[PDB]
């Protein structure tokens, strides 16, 4: 109906990945 | 990719079964890297990705202390020096990595030729290409040329399966 196309990926995702991505670092670091 | 991610989780567990943890543990490490490393897939990947999350707390948590009930401290030393130690999983890697890629070749020699076979080559590059990519930076250009030519090897009897043709 809008021809506007939303991003596959949100900014919300985005930050809960970081999230997981710096206990993996922290799990290395 | 995502599925060569798959094919990975199941080898991580055979494994585990010869108790071969710490190879265990680096293999994980490469399977989050290629997670990130993939192109960008549907929510479903990242629910699988939690789930590995949760091996890599399992994996320590694996022994449960239950192991540790005896010489618990020769355990924690084991498990603490080869987890811990960076440079201590790439040389008890190559000990293995490399004992694994020479019997393997004597599978293909006395062991019959299977579609199985395959997949362990492909798995078998990965371990030397995950090593030498990571501690490529520690490697001299023309040393890095020894070591690659050395692929060509392995990966030439893996195209010559390819084509169905046998050296």
């Amino acid at each position: 109906n809008v021809p506007e196309i939303k991003a596959k990926e949100v900014n919300v995702d985005d930050e809960k990945e970081d999230k997981l991505a710096q206990r993996l670092r922290a799990l290395r670091g | 990719m995502a599925s060569n991610a798959a094919r990975v989780v199941a080898t991580a567990k055979d494994f585990d079964k010869v108790g071969l943890g710490i190879i265990g543990y680096y293999l994980q490490l490469y399977a989050v890297e290629l997670i990130l490393s993939e192109e960008d897939r549907s929510q479903e990947m990242t629910a699988l990705a939690t789930e590995l999350l949760d091996t890599i707390e399992a994996f320590k948590k694996e022994i449960g202390g239950e192991s540790e009930a005896e010489d618990s401290d020769k355990s924690l030393h084991v498990m603490n020096t080869l987890i811990h130690d960076q440079e201590k999983a790439k040389i008890y890697m190559l000990n293995f990595t490399m004992s694994l890629y020479n019997e393997k070749l004597k599978q293909l020699k006395d062991g019959p030729w299977d579609v199985m076979l395959k997949r362990s080559l492909w798995c078998c590059i990965d371990l030397f290409s995950c090593i030498l990519h990571l501690w490529k930076e520690n490697i001299s250009e023309t040393s890095t040329n020894s070591l690659q030519k050395r692929i060509k090897y392995c990966k030439i009897y893996l195209s010559k399966l390819a084509k169905g043709e046998i050296g």
